[PDB]
RNA sequence: CGUGAGGGAAAGGUGAAAAGAACCCCGGGAGGGGAGUGAAAUAGAGCCUGAAACCGUGGGCUUACAAGCAGUCACGGCCCC
RNA sequence: GAAUGCCGGCAUGAGUAACGAUAAAGAGGGUGAGAAUCCCUCUCGCCGUAAGCCCAAGGGUUCCUACGCAAUGGUCGUCAG
RNA sequence: CGAUGUCGGCUCGUCGCAUCCUGGGGCUGAAGAAGGUCCCAAGGGUUGGGCUGUUCGCCCAUUAAAGCGGCACGCGAGCUGGGUUCAGAACGUCGUGAGACAGUUCGGUCUCUAUCCGCCACGGGCGCAGGAGGCUUGAGGGGGGCUCUUCCUAGUACGAGAGGACCGGAAGGGACGCACCUCUGGUUUCCCAGCUGUCCCUCCAGGGGCAUAAGCUGGGUAGCCAUGUGCGGAAGGGAUAACCGCUGAAAGCAUCUAAGCGGGAAGCCCGCCCCAAGAUGAGGCCUCCCACGGCGUCAAGCCGGUAAGGACCCGGGAAGACCACCCGGUGGAUGGGCCGGGGGUGUAAGCGCCGCGAGGCGUUGAGCCGACCGGUCCCAAUCGUCCGAGGUCU
């Protein structure tokens, strides 16, 4: 995972 | 719904069933007796019958048109022949299913007998 | 069957060739309009100095339909076409002369003298 | 209120005065009143009347050939008529004159396990645009935290058809007693050999 | 490892009570008419073989 | 009651027998019976067969005609009591059932792809001419 | 495990002595039942002691007009000392 | 007794979702303790600028054969990498 | 704040009345028609578009009317994602600057698996104290509830004219609802035919595979359907709302009320349709079956082969996810075959004749031919097995 997205929703 | 339809579709589509009943007539017709599922077995009646109520009548038309399901052009042969005129006096009912008493296992399928009857 | 937003033809000399409808007048909301039945409509199309231009918002009866109708006596009948005559609030035809059949529903509604201008009632 | 049973037969349209159609044929046969309901002894007040009569002995042993008239036991002694109290004898069908209105009822045909939209008219969803796998679905189903809850009689999916219903004010545009026919105008519930029972309409008589 | 999840560990009483109907039922067999082994019913016993269209018998 | 449709049969005793037989493809002329109004005249409609879905009574023909510059089809009960008569203009040559393709050509290649039916022509005529020598007497 | 530098586990105990179970029996085996070794065989080898969660089988009481932080306090019946 | 604690063990959802391309299977005969799944024959379908051949890189015994099925195989398995 | 997803749209609704329409009514500066205003009334209904992310609103064409709000500005484990609301970028503007702006602009990842409640459906168990097969009562619920236009009365009443009632009656409609497939019209997946390329069966002829999971095209029964067809809203009975009165005191008169008694709403209760005896308050009627061979010598029972019957199993079914339901199971037409009739295709193959040939004609509406209506024991529902009362007390 490690994300890496960033809060968009 | 899907109401007052005919004909058992076997999970395959329309030209996988037509090769499974038309490769299990060959068969049929080969060996005199199979063994297939109850339900294989209870279509190929119908199947098998036609093909050979062609076969009494016994003219060239009648050939070509039982050649157009079973594409040997012996075994046709054979039909017209041999396995033709046993029923000249019988009408209809050229077939034969018995469902066998033992399942496949792995599989759990109830098997069936089918034979030319006589 | 007709509805808002359907070109129909025009079926008479008032100029206009084509006109869409606008709206149909039954009820509150109904949905389709067949022979006989009045609609309202845009003209889309007309022919130079005649006496409705494009634009004009008009009323008009529905003579013909591609959609078939059907007769009480068990027949029926439908037209290449969707058309429609031009008329005036006092359901009077503004033009005089009608080209092409018409349906018998036309009498049946009291459009005398369209189904008499016409060359034949079918 | 006169009522006898029947089977559905077909449809097919019909001519009289030019206009033309339509009608359901059904042979509403002969029925053999088996018994007759009083309010003395059932409290209310109806007629058994048992329908078509084959059944060469597989009646089982209550049977009820009682009432001398049980010429072997009916199919279908199915349904009363209830307020009826005919001639004592077999309800022959030359109780409805032609003109007569008649309230059919009979077993819907039956959809199965329906989708709303199917079962109930519902709009589903868009064909495109946004889509996401709700083409055929009910949308929303309720509200939030109050109530907090689905109402009581909320329109979903399910079994839909094969069913009672009873379709009113059939006109009767002709019988044929020589072979019990009966006819009306279409709306008969059923499939064909569907049982059905006719009675005189409630709007008055 | 996504939407919706069971809320509460269900409890021993209710995991078996939905289990009531787990049971299974044995299987319904009959005397063979010749042989007298036991055989499911309309199959053709595998002993002895049907009157008529062929036994194919263990024979 | 193992006679579910001899029973439908039955009551279909408005069974209509003096109409000629035709088949899609020939032109045919129906007189029908037309209120008008109070009245009742006897309008004629002629125009290509253009279907025939048979389903014994109640089986319905459809006859197409270009009037006035558009195309009209008419749809008849084949046992319609309104049918005065019908009566055959020309016998076409089908070769296909339902030519519902011909409503996009209404022109030249209509003739020409329903050309004259010379084998039925010639009994129509001859089949009668016999029938004109018996009871001659 | 990581390209690499580097990171880095788990995993001990039959019996005094293998005396590690010949042989027969079911089974294709696995694994059992007898027989036998041993003081002990739930010491039999995925072996000392064998705790709890957890999963079974049998018995006693109880339960299908019933509302539940599941207990508690009263009476009551059934079962066992 | 709690630290979304740490290690381990066993539950719950649950016999539920899934079993990895919708190119497709049917039958006869073998072998076997045991076959939808292994071998053979016949019939059917699929790829064919490949889903066919030959190298390079990488992999390092997977090659051939004999004897085998506890596990690995998403089922079976007499087959196998 | 160890997360309550925040606008609008779609979907599905339901609720309040301080009602937009329809029903009823008082006053009117109400002639009539049409209005104005207030009271009663929510049963039902409350259109389709252009613009904008829009809510709202403005417009277009209608209408009986184009009602207003609550339900987390209802509804994202239902959908959308245009807006808003990350990171990119640009304009105007502010800051020397990095950057900033409910100012603007273009773009911009919406998460397969429901455990409990709840809901829509369907079954398994037990119960209703004798066991059965049927047929039922309806406590109690649900559905439904809309409205327009024209004509007759009469173009009278009213009105100078223009307009034009009530009451009563009749015919067409618009949406909505249930059911249906005769007609109209759809689909129909291999029912028939035509056609192309290619590989094959054997050269010709004739055919087969593939070209979607139908190769393409032309049609098309049943079935399932709406555009199609048939019905439905009611009648009517009873009690009321506002409101209109009768008789009538207290208070000689007067007053619809304080005793009474009437009228009077699309509303209320019932009638119409559907569910419904778990209505443990388990109902009713008709017809079946009856003794216990043995233990508990006592209370309730137990083991047990039987009875009326009922399952198992099998053939099936406009019934159906499984289950259930329903019809059969050979003293039998259930399915399959066969035959007959429908119905669809459109006149096969083979031969003959004409044409150099592609072809054409004849034999011929031929041949082929799923589901539909029937007939026929040719094939399969063989043989059987297992449950099942023997009735507590006054
Ligand atoms: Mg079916
Ligand atoms: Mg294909
Ligand atoms: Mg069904
Ligand atoms: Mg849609
Ligand atoms: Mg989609
Ligand atoms: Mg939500
Ligand atoms: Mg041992
Ligand atoms: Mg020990
Ligand atoms: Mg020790
Ligand atoms: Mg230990
Ligand atoms: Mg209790
Ligand atoms: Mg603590
Ligand atoms: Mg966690
Ligand atoms: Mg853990
Ligand atoms: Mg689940
Ligand atoms: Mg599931
Ligand atoms: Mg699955
Ligand atoms: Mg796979
Ligand atoms: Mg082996
Ligand atoms: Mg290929
Ligand atoms: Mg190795
Ligand atoms: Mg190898
Ligand atoms: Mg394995
Ligand atoms: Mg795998
Ligand atoms: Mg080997
Ligand atoms: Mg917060
Ligand atoms: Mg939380
Ligand atoms: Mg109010
Ligand atoms: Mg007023
Ligand atoms: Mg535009
Ligand atoms: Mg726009
Ligand atoms: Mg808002
Ligand atoms: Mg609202
Ligand atoms: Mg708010
Ligand atoms: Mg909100
Ligand atoms: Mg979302
Ligand atoms: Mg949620
Ligand atoms: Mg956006
Ligand atoms: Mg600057
Ligand atoms: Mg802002
Ligand atoms: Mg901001
Ligand atoms: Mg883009
Ligand atoms: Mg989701
Ligand atoms: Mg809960
Ligand atoms: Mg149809
Ligand atoms: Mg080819
Ligand atoms: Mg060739
Ligand atoms: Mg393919
Ligand atoms: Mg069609
Ligand atoms: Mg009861
Ligand atoms: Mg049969
Ligand atoms: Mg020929
Ligand atoms: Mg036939
Ligand atoms: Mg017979
Ligand atoms: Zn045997």
């Amino acid at each position: 995972x490690g994300g890496p997205k960033k809060k968009k929703k | 719904m899907r109401h007052l339809k005919s004909g058992r579709k076997l999970n395959r589509h329309s030209s996988h069933r037509l090769a499974l009943y038309r490769n299990q007539a060959k068969s049929l017709l080969t060996h005199g007796r199979i063994t297939t599922t109850v339900p294989k077995a209870k279509e190929l009646r119908g199947f098998v019958d036609h093909l050979i109520h062609l076969a009494k009548r016994g003219d060239l038309h009648a050939r070509r048109l039982v050649l157009r399901d079973l594409q040997d052009v012996k075994l046709v042969r054979k039909l017209f022949d041999e396995i033709a005129p046993r029923y000249r006096d019988r009408q209809g009912g050229y077939t034969r299913v018995l469902k066998l008493a033992e399942r496949r296992r792995g599989d759990g399928a109830p098997l069936a007998l089918v034979e030319l009857v006589e | 069957m007709i509805q808002p937003q359907t070109y129909l033809e025009v079926a008479d000399n008032t100029g206009a060739r084509k006109i869409m409808c606008i709206r149909v007048l039954k009820g509150s909301n109904a949905k389709y309009a067949t022979v006989g039945d009045v609609i309202v409509a845009s003209v889309k199309e007309a022919i130079p100095r005649g006496a409705v231009k494009e634009g004009d918002v008009v009323k008009a009866v529905v003579v013909r339909t591609k959609k078939e109708i059907k007769r009480p006596d068990g027949s029926a009948i439908r037209f290449d076409d969707n058309a429609a005559v031009i008329i005036n609030n006092q359901l009077e035809p503004r033009g005089t002369r009608v080209f092409g059949p018409v349906a018998r529903e036309l009498r049946e509604k009291g459009f005398m003298k369209i189904v008499s201008l016409a060359p034949e009632v079918l | 209120m006169k009522g006898i049973l029947g089977v559905k037969v077909g449809m097919t349209r019909i001519f009289r005065d030019d206009r033309a159609v339509p009608v359901t044929v059904i042979l509403a046969g002969p029925c053999p009143v088996v018994q007759r309901r009083t309010p003395e002894k059932d409290g209310y007040t109806a007629v058994q009347l048992g329908f078509l009569p084959q059944n060469p002995k597989r009646v089982n042993r209550p049977l009820k050939g009682h009432f001398a008239k049980a010429g072997v036991e009916p199919v279908r002694i199915l349904r009363e008529i209830r307020d009826f109290n005919p001639e004592g004898d077999t309800v022959t069908v030359e109780i409805f004159k032609p003109g007569e209105r008649v309230d059919v009822t009979g077993t819907s045909k039956g959809r199965g396990f329906a989708g709303v939209m199917k079962r109930w008219n519902f709009a589903g969803g868009p064909d495109s645009h946004g889509a996401h796998k709700i083409h055929r679905h009910p949308g929303s189903i309720g509200n939030r935290k109050t109530p907090g809850r689905v109402y009581k009689g909320k329109k979903m999916a399910g079994h839909y058809g094969a069913e009672r219903v009873t379709v009113m004010n059939l006109e009767v545009v002709d019988v044929i007693p020589e072979e019990n026919l009966l006819l009306v105008k279409g709306a008969v519930p059923g499939p064909n050999g569907g049982l059905v029972i006719v009675r005189e309409t409630k709007k008055a008589a | 490892a996504k939407h919706p999840v069971p809320k509460k560990k269900t409890s021993k009483a209710r995991r078996d009570a939905r289990r009531s109907h787990h049971a299974l039922t044995p299987p319904t067999l009959v005397p063979c008419p010749e042989c007298k082994a036991m055989k499911p019913p309309h199959t053709v016993c595998p002993e002895c073989g049907y009157y008529a269209g062929r036994k194919v018998l263990e024979v | 009651m193992n006679r579910g449709a001899l029973i439908k049969l039955v009551e279909s005793r408005y069974v209509r027998t003096d109409l000629p037989e035709f088949r899609p493809g020939d032109t045919v002329r129906v007189s029908y019976k037309v209120k008008e109004g109070n009245r009742t005249r006897i309008q004629d409609f002629e125009g290509i067969v253009i279907r025939i879905r048979r389903n014994g009574f109640n089986t319905t023909f459809t006859v197409r005609k270009v009037s006035y510059g558009v195309g009209v089809e008419r749809i008849f009960p084949l046992h319609s009591p309104l049918i005065q008569k019908i009566d055959i203009v020309q016998r076409g040559r089908a070769r296909r059932a339902k030519l519902y393709f011909i409503r996009n050509l209404s022109d030249r290649e209509i003739r020409r792809k329903l050309r004259a039916d010379r084998k039925r022509i010639d009994q129509d005529r001859a089949a009668e001419r016999a029938a004109k020598e018996e009871a001659q007497k």
